[PDB]
Protein backbone atom coordinates (compact mmCIF):
# COMPACT_ATOMS: atom_id res chain seq x y z
CA UNK A 1 0.00 0.00 0.00
CA UNK A 2 1.37 3.38 -1.08
CA UNK A 3 3.01 5.50 1.60
CA UNK A 4 1.92 9.15 1.70
CA UNK A 5 4.42 11.71 3.06
CA UNK A 6 3.69 14.53 5.49
CA UNK A 7 4.11 18.18 4.57
CA UNK A 8 4.20 19.06 8.28
CA UNK A 9 6.70 17.77 10.82
CA UNK A 10 5.47 15.14 13.26
CA UNK A 11 6.44 14.85 16.90
CA UNK A 12 10.17 14.39 16.28
CA UNK A 13 -11.71 -3.17 -36.90
CA UNK A 14 -10.97 0.45 -37.80
CA UNK A 15 -9.92 2.66 -34.90
CA UNK A 16 -10.61 5.94 -36.72
CA UNK A 17 -13.83 7.65 -35.60
CA UNK A 18 -15.57 10.20 -37.86
CA UNK A 19 -15.92 13.35 -35.79
CA UNK A 20 -12.74 13.25 -33.69
CA UNK A 21 -10.49 15.47 -35.83
CA UNK A 22 -9.19 18.63 -34.16
CA UNK A 23 -9.29 21.38 -36.81
CA UNK A 24 -11.43 23.77 -34.73
CA UNK A 25 -10.05 27.31 -34.41
CA UNK A 26 -11.48 29.42 -31.57
CA UNK A 27 -10.07 32.14 -29.31
CA UNK A 28 -11.72 32.98 -26.00
CA UNK A 29 -12.99 36.38 -24.89
CA UNK A 30 -12.12 36.86 -22.11
CA UNK A 31 -8.98 34.77 -22.47
CA UNK A 32 -8.34 31.72 -20.32
CA UNK A 33 -4.92 32.76 -19.03
CA UNK A 34 -5.96 36.21 -17.78
CA UNK A 35 -8.89 34.95 -15.70
CA UNK A 36 -6.82 31.96 -14.61
CA UNK A 37 -4.10 34.18 -13.14
CA UNK A 38 -6.66 36.45 -11.47
CA UNK A 39 -8.44 33.45 -9.94
CA UNK A 40 -5.10 32.04 -8.79
CA UNK A 41 -4.42 35.29 -6.97
CA UNK A 42 -7.91 35.22 -5.43
CA UNK A 43 -7.50 31.60 -4.24
CA UNK A 44 -5.03 32.61 -1.53
CA UNK A 45 -6.22 32.23 2.09
CA UNK A 46 -5.74 34.74 4.87
CA UNK A 47 -2.58 35.02 6.94
CA UNK A 48 -2.31 33.70 10.47
CA UNK A 49 -2.18 36.41 13.15
CA UNK A 50 -0.54 34.76 16.16
CA UNK A 51 0.69 37.95 17.84
CA UNK A 52 -0.27 38.10 21.51
CA UNK A 53 -0.75 34.32 21.90
CA UNK A 54 1.18 31.85 24.06
CA UNK A 55 4.21 29.84 23.05
CA UNK A 56 4.51 26.12 23.73
CA UNK A 57 5.95 26.83 27.19
CA UNK A 58 3.85 29.86 28.17
CA UNK A 59 5.77 32.85 26.83
CA UNK A 60 3.90 35.36 24.68
CA UNK A 61 4.52 35.65 20.93
CA UNK A 62 4.97 39.09 19.40
CA UNK A 63 6.89 42.33 19.89
CA UNK A 64 6.97 44.66 22.91
CA UNK A 65 5.03 47.53 21.31
CA UNK A 66 1.97 49.49 22.43
CA UNK A 67 -1.35 48.40 20.93
CA UNK A 68 -2.50 51.68 19.36
CA UNK A 69 1.00 52.27 17.98
CA UNK A 70 0.74 48.72 16.65
CA UNK A 71 -2.51 49.50 14.83
CA UNK A 72 -1.11 52.66 13.24
CA UNK A 73 2.09 50.85 12.21
CA UNK A 74 0.03 48.12 10.55
CA UNK A 75 -2.12 50.67 8.71
CA UNK A 76 1.04 52.30 7.32
CA UNK A 77 2.43 48.92 6.25
CA UNK A 78 -0.79 47.96 4.46
CA UNK A 79 -0.89 51.29 2.62
CA UNK A 80 2.70 50.82 1.44
CA UNK A 81 1.86 47.32 0.21
CA UNK A 82 -1.11 48.74 -1.72
CA UNK A 83 1.13 51.34 -3.37
CA UNK A 84 3.57 48.56 -4.27
CA UNK A 85 0.79 46.42 -5.73
CA UNK A 86 -0.66 49.09 -8.03
CA UNK A 87 2.94 50.13 -8.97
CA UNK A 88 2.34 53.77 -8.02
CA UNK A 89 4.50 55.82 -5.69
CA UNK A 90 1.45 56.99 -3.70
CA UNK A 91 -1.52 54.71 -3.11
CA UNK A 92 -4.91 55.82 -4.38
CA UNK A 93 -6.68 53.67 -1.76
CA UNK A 94 -5.23 54.25 1.71
CA UNK A 95 -5.75 52.83 5.19
CA UNK A 96 -3.96 55.60 7.11
CA UNK A 97 -4.77 59.31 7.37
CA UNK A 98 -8.39 58.58 6.50
CA UNK A 99 -10.65 61.37 7.71
CA UNK A 100 -12.04 59.28 10.58
CA UNK A 101 -10.91 60.04 14.13
CA UNK A 102 -10.18 56.43 14.98
CA UNK A 103 -7.87 57.06 17.96
CA UNK A 104 -9.22 54.45 20.39
CA UNK A 105 -8.47 51.49 18.11
CA UNK A 106 -6.51 48.60 19.63
CA UNK A 107 -4.56 45.72 18.10
CA UNK A 108 -2.94 42.60 19.49
CA UNK A 109 0.73 42.75 20.45
CA UNK A 110 3.30 41.12 22.69
CA UNK A 111 3.12 43.79 25.38
CA UNK A 112 0.52 41.99 27.56
CA UNK A 113 -0.04 38.43 28.77
CA UNK A 114 -3.26 36.52 29.38
CA UNK A 115 -3.83 37.66 32.98
CA UNK A 116 -3.63 41.32 31.97
CA UNK A 117 -0.09 42.07 33.11
CA UNK A 118 2.89 43.37 31.17
CA UNK A 119 5.54 41.25 29.48
CA UNK A 120 8.42 43.29 30.83
CA UNK A 121 9.79 39.89 31.82
CA UNK A 122 8.79 36.53 30.31
CA UNK A 123 6.36 34.36 32.25
CA UNK A 124 8.78 31.46 32.57
CA UNK A 125 11.32 33.77 34.22
CA UNK A 126 8.72 34.94 36.75
CA UNK A 127 7.81 31.32 37.52
CA UNK A 128 11.49 30.49 37.97
CA UNK A 129 12.16 33.33 40.43
CA UNK A 130 8.98 32.78 42.43
CA UNK A 131 10.00 29.14 42.76
CA UNK A 132 13.64 29.93 43.59
CA UNK A 133 12.48 32.02 46.54
CA UNK A 134 11.35 28.91 48.41
CA UNK A 135 14.28 26.49 47.92
CA UNK A 136 16.10 24.96 50.92
CA UNK A 137 19.46 23.22 51.19
CA UNK A 138 21.25 20.49 53.12
CA UNK A 139 21.99 21.32 56.78
CA UNK A 140 25.44 22.77 57.39
CA UNK B 1 0.33 23.67 61.25
CA UNK B 2 2.60 20.70 62.06
CA UNK B 3 5.28 22.26 64.25
CA UNK B 4 8.09 20.28 65.90
CA UNK B 5 9.53 20.83 69.38
CA UNK B 6 12.86 19.37 70.44
CA UNK B 7 13.23 17.48 73.69
CA UNK B 8 15.38 18.44 76.65
CA UNK B 9 17.46 16.29 79.01
CA UNK B 10 15.98 13.04 77.71
CA UNK B 11 12.43 14.20 77.02
CA UNK B 12 11.21 13.05 73.62
CA UNK B 13 10.50 15.37 70.68
CA UNK B 14 6.88 16.11 69.83
CA UNK B 15 4.83 17.10 66.78
CA UNK B 16 1.66 19.19 66.67
CA UNK B 17 -1.57 17.26 66.02
CA UNK B 18 -4.62 18.61 64.19
CA UNK B 19 -6.86 18.66 67.28
CA UNK B 20 -4.26 20.87 68.98
CA UNK B 21 -2.16 18.37 70.93
CA UNK B 22 1.53 17.51 70.85
CA UNK B 23 2.44 13.84 70.41
CA UNK B 24 5.77 11.95 70.33
CA UNK B 25 7.38 10.26 67.32
CA UNK B 26 5.43 6.99 67.46
CA UNK B 27 2.24 5.41 66.21
CA UNK B 28 0.10 5.83 63.11
CA UNK B 29 -0.02 9.24 61.41
CA UNK B 30 -1.92 10.71 58.46
CA UNK B 31 -0.08 13.10 56.12
CA UNK B 32 -1.06 14.91 52.96
CA UNK B 33 1.79 15.05 50.43
CA UNK B 34 1.97 18.84 50.64
CA UNK B 35 3.44 18.58 54.15
CA UNK B 36 6.45 16.56 53.05
CA UNK B 37 6.82 18.76 49.97
CA UNK B 38 6.93 21.94 52.08
CA UNK B 39 9.34 20.56 54.72
CA UNK B 40 11.48 18.07 52.78
CA UNK B 41 14.84 18.66 54.46
CA UNK B 42 13.66 19.26 58.01
CA UNK B 43 11.29 16.29 58.02
CA UNK B 44 13.94 14.02 56.50
CA UNK B 45 16.49 14.93 59.17
CA UNK B 46 14.01 14.56 62.03
CA UNK B 47 12.14 11.41 60.99
CA UNK B 48 14.30 9.10 58.88
CA UNK B 49 15.99 7.37 61.82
Amino acid sequence: MKRIPRKTKGKSPATTEPGTSNREQYKARPGIASVQRATESAEMPMKNNDEGTPDKKGNTKGDLVNEHSEAKDEADEATKKQAKDTDKSKAQVTYSDTGINNANELSRSGNVDNEGGSNQKPMSTRIAEATSAIVSKHPA
Amino acid sequence: DCRISFGMNGAAPMIRDETGLMVPFEGNWIFPLALWQMNTRYFNQQFDA
